[PDB]
């Protein structure tokens, strides 16, 4: 039986072999290389008081969500500058926010167990958290959200090892994830609307991913050397990236199952902590530990840039779904908007 | 020398003898630094002579 | 625990950098004013970076170096505050027990022992700056009891160092100064010890059967994935806005506002036309493309399965207070045999059907969908995008 066993690794071997004949680098030379980028900043922001750790678009693809450590939540306009918001949270180190499809409300939580949500809009002038309505709530610190899609149903993660959905007014789990062992820290959305999907991956090295129409763990993957700190899918719905402490990034695949190609360089050498994908799908970004960014073509496997702009160590980034541009999170207690 | 066994065992043995003169010159302290109460100068001698001793097997390990 | 990896890699690196064949020289300078030896300059360790690292950018590699030297692995002599300035001022490398990765952590009263050392070492001057003196301050206001013992150690130290020869209490002086730099800076600099709180911590049968759904966990070529993403870069590659822009409208660039407008306006650009002509789920995400799809689906007097899977989706939006409430109607207006709305199921479709209706679900109608999508994705968009509405639409 052992040895029935890894024949069937080494038939699997065999299959790899045969359709990974040419390695995708190998065949992406192909493609013409690309050229000289500009890009340098555009705005800056001036509000928190502190280190700033979470940060989110909408889709209106014009404002501004951030959480910060020190329990101050903003609301921002970058294209004005302009705040037209503003909520303080009872707890500390709040560790996620989230923004709402349409602009209803935002989910930020952890280290208090619990993830409020407060109704976004111009409906009460006397606090964007006085109508704090407990919805989830673990038994440790929250990771991260995604508000999938409906405005009405989030995700959450926490050290349990374990995540689920989460109604809006009723605090009603509806099912739950126990694959997994460690402290889980990623969480994101399919881009289709074919499978309500989504990934969960964590300190155990791994990478696993639930199907949300039953909750059992499909997919799973370890390839990390440490804890691994965001993900993020390929935009086409076909596969998914990242990098974690290791400094090392990679970029996996869902139907070949099997990793693309390394996302490394000597020279880089401190933690990875975001990734996100351009709309192109062509570039990549990650926010690194090093205090740069660091921008990647996708197929040739070559730096394009490094853009030194923040003090401190780079928190968490992201993409405007418009696809115009991006932000970054950062240790220097104030946010830019990268062009 | 900047080096790492010879700098280091000299930092080593720096921090030794810091710590042994320190150790004798609290054994002469003991009535010389008559300013204060007895217990409490009970208790610091008492906890200089366990941390120096639990430093000194250390070293010797 | 993570960060001891970076430590361990840096400390490849400054291992590499001390190296005995190659490596910088550590020379002794001859001023008119003394004698320094044991030195070396910051443009020295600057070269050294971009001849064994090749480090393109001067900047970069001068900022991996810099936040090296902020980590207690090199310090400027006669400065608090670690900062590496490509040009000719003297370093040094850090001892093995004062390295970082070892853990370590001052506590005050030690800082207490450091300052009355360093005060009392020289009585010159008050050899410190205002912000050192502001701690000293502090310590003597609030450690009343426990000074003596504290300035006896220091002027001990202090004789068994100088009792070894004067260049010997010059070298370890000075290391032991910047290793308490590192780790209690200048207010300005940032600390470079804090981490996140985050990190702050049958059956062969089975087996067998996950050897079996690997077997049948269909595959393709390495290649065949290559084509896809390259084919999926390419069909907006020409709608990127960060490397090819058609519309070099920038509203965070060229100050304008139109371009998002535009995509606010109904009428859809040429650009947006040709886009819907890839695939209907594209379609239904854009409303634009579903108001026009559906507008011919009436028109064509086919607006029902689009109805239908508008309706699943709809559905799958609201929370459980409302979903038994769908699910019986909206099985006795479509799924309900003899309702005006007839989808239309095979045997094992309109059995699941039949049995979950009566518990309302997340994932109630999922083979039905399955089979009214597959339906439609094959019928319905071919003969859209073939359809004189849509030509004439992509025309202008």
């Amino acid at each position: 039986l052992k040895s029935e066993a890894e024949s069937l690794k080494g038939k699997l071997e065999e299959e790899r072999a045969k359709l990974h004949d040419v390695e995708l680098h190998q065949v992406a030379e192909r493609v013409e290389a690309l050229g000289q980028f500009v890009m340098k900043t555009r705005r800056t922001l001036k509000g928190h008081g502190n280190k700033v750790l979470c940060m989110d678009w909408c889709k209106d693809k014009r404002r501004i969500v951030s959480s910060s450590q020190d329990g101050k939540v903003i609301v921002w306009d970058s294209f004005t500058t302009n705040k037209e918001h503003a909520v303080t949270m009872p707890c500390t180190w709040v560790m996620a926010c989230a923004y709402a499809p349409s602009g209803c409300a935002i989910a930020c939580g952890g280290l208090d167990n619990k993830c409020s949500v407060y109704p976004l809009t111009f409906d009460k002038n006397e606090n964007m958290a006085a109508k704090k309505k407990s919805v989830a709530m673990h038994t440790n610190y929250l990771s991260a959200c995604s508000f999938t899609n409906s405005d009405m149903q989030i995700l959450t993660a926490s050290g349990d090892g374990t995540c689920a959905l989460w109604d809006v007014e009723s605090g009603q789990l509806l099912q739950s994830f126990h694959g997994h062992g460690a402290d889980v820290l990623c969480l994101d959305l399919a881009p289709s609307e074919t499978g309500n999907t989504f990934v969960s991956g964590g300190c155990d090295k791994k990478a696993m991913v639930w199907d949300m129409r039953s909750g059992q763990c499909v997919q799973a993957f370890e390839t990390h050397e440490s804890d691994i700190n965001s993900v993020r899918y390929y935009p086409s719905g076909d596969a998914f990236a990242s990098g974690s402490d290791d400094a090392t990034c990679r970029l996996y695949d869902l139907r070949a199952d099997r990793e693309v190609a390394i996302y490394s360089k000597e020279s880089i050498i401190f933690g990875a902590s975001s990734v996100d994908f351009s709309l192109s799908g062509r570039l990549l970004f990650a926010g690194y530990n090093d205090y740069t960014i660091n921008v990647w073509d996708v197929l040739k496997g070559s730096r394009v840039s490094i853009l030194f702009g923040h003090e401190n160590r780079v928190s968490t980034l992201r993409v405007s779904p418009d696809g115009t541009a991006f932000c970054s999170g950062s240790w220097d207690h104030t946010l830019r908007v990268w062009a | 020398a900047w080096s790492e066994h010879s700098l280091d065992p000299e930092d080593i043995r720096d921090e030794l003898k810091k710590l042994y003169a320190q150790l004798e010159i609290y054994k002469r302290k003991k009535m010389i630094t008559n300013n204060p109460h007895l217990q409490k100068k009970r208790c610091s001698k008492k906890g200089l002579g366990r941390s120096i001793m639990r430093r000194i097997t250390e070293i010797p390990e | 625990s993570p960060n001891m990896l970076v430590y361990r890699k840096m400390e490849d690196v400054i291992a590499r950098m001390q190296d005995e064949k190659n490596g910088i020289p550590i020379r002794t300078v001859k001023s008119f004013l003394s004698k320094i030896p044991s030195v070396f300059s910051g443009s020295d360790i600057v070269q050294w970076l971009i001849k064994n690292l090749t480090i393109e950018d001067p900047v970069e590699a001068l900022h991996l170096g810099t936040l090296m030297a902020a980590h207690g692995y090199f310090f400027p002599i006669s400065d608090h505050v670690l900062t590496l300035k490509d040009d000719g001022t003297f370093y040094r490398f850090q001892t093995p027990y004062f390295w970082p990765s070892n853990c370590w952590e001052p506590e005050n009263t030690d800082y207490a022992v450091y300052l009355c050392k360093r005060t009392m070492q020289n009585k010159a001057r008050l050899e410190l700056a205002d912000y050192e003196a502001e701690s000293l301050a502090r310590l003597q206001r609030a450690f009343a009891r426990k000074w003596e013992f504290i300035f006896m150690q220091a002027e001990a130290q202090a004789k068994v160092d100088k009792k070894r020869d004067k260049i010997e209490r010059k070298i370890l002086d000075s290391q032991e100064r910047a290793f308490w730099d590192v780790h209690r800076p200048v207010p300005g600099c940032v600390n470079t010890t804090e981490v996140d709180i985050k990190k702050s911590s049958d059956e062969l049968q089975q087996q067998i059967k996950y050897w079996q759904i690997q077997l049948d966990r269909h595959r393709l070529k390495m290649s065949k994935v290559a084509d896809s993403l390259l084919s999926y870069t390419e069909q907006y590659l020409e709608y990127d806005p960060f490397l090819l822009p058609p519309d070099p409208s920038n509203p965070w660039l060229s100050d304008d506002t139109t371009f998002w407008e535009l995509e606010a306006s109904k009428e859809p650009s040429q650009q947006r036309v040709k886009r819907w002509g890839f695939g209907m789920d594209e379609a239904l995400k854009d409303p634009v493309g579903r108001e026009q799809f559906l507008k011919f689906l009436e028109s064509e007097f086919s607006s029902e399965n689009l109805r239908f899977w508008l309706a699943v989706e709809d559905l799958k939006k609201r929370p459980i207070k409302e979903v038994p409430s769908r699910v019986q109607e909206i099985w006795q207006e479509f799924l309900a045999p003899g309702a005006p709305s007839a989808i239309n199921l095979d045997s094992k479709s309109y059995d699941k059907t039949t049995q979950n209706v009566k518990e309302p679900g997340r994932y109630t109608f999922e083979d039905a969908q399955e089979h009214i999508y597959k339906l439609m994705k094959s019928d319905s968009y071919p003969r859209f995008i073939r359809s004189s509405a849509y030509q004439e639409l992509l025309q202008a």
